[PDB]
């Protein structure tokens, strides 16, 4: 892993609107299938930067398991921040349709 | 005369109500027959 600065000012630049207007200027003379291509080269040259660099070099973040520590801390933060947001939404709506825990009651005996 | 200076019906005889009406997996209340499985 690598680069999660840049990711977050990419993500700030996506919702930015004027930069909304600038990729609408931009597709000008474009085609899906270019920007499908230029997408993935951009994820190959990532994921080719990791495979390439992690056999000399070692970020601050190195530890005894490696880049598996920040694969599965990106796992638990996108985990804690979109699914456990929905569980949440989810409950609430639970509570007030049925009663909390109502999805789990038991079947009208017969 | 005053016999009669106040008879729409009457009161009801019986009520019936919600809670009177059992409920209960194991109830015996509710059990005529074995429903089968
Ligand atoms: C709160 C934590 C709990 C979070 C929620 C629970 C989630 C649990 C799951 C955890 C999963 C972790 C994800 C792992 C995936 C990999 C992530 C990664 O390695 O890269 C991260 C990323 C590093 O990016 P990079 O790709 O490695 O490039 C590095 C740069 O070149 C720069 O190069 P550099 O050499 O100059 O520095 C390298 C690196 C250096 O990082 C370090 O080595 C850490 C330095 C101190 C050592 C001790 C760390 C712990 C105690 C102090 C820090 C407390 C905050 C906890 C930080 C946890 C991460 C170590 O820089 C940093 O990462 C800075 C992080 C510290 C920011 C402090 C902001 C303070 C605001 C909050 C108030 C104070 C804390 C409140 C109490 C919180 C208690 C939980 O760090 C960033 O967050 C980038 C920030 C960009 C600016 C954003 C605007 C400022 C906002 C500040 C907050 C930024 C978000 C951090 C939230 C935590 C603070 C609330």
């Amino acid at each position: 892993g690598f680069h999660f600065q840049q990711y977050i000012a990419m993500a700030g630049r996506a919702i930015n609107p004027v930069q909304w207007t600038r990729a609408w200027r931009r597709m000008e003379g474009k085609s899906a299938t270019e920007v499908y291509r230029d997408a993935l080269a951009w994820t190959n040259n990532q994921f080719a930067q990791i495979s390439r660099a992690s056999q000399y070099r070692a970020w601050w973040w190195q530890n005894p398991l490696g880049m598996g520590l920040v694969l599965y801390g990106t796992y638990k933060a996108w985990h804690m921040i979109y699914m456990v947001r929905k569980q949440k939404k989810t409950a609430q709506l639970v509570a007030a349709a049925y009663g909390q825990g109502g999805q789990w009651l038991n079947p009208v005996p017969r | 005369s005053y016999l009669n200076h106040g008879q729409n019906g009457i009161p009801p005889s019986v009520t019936w109500n919600f809670n009177a009406m059992p409920y209960g997996k194991e109830n015996p209340d509710t059990k005529t027959f074995p429903i089968p499985d």
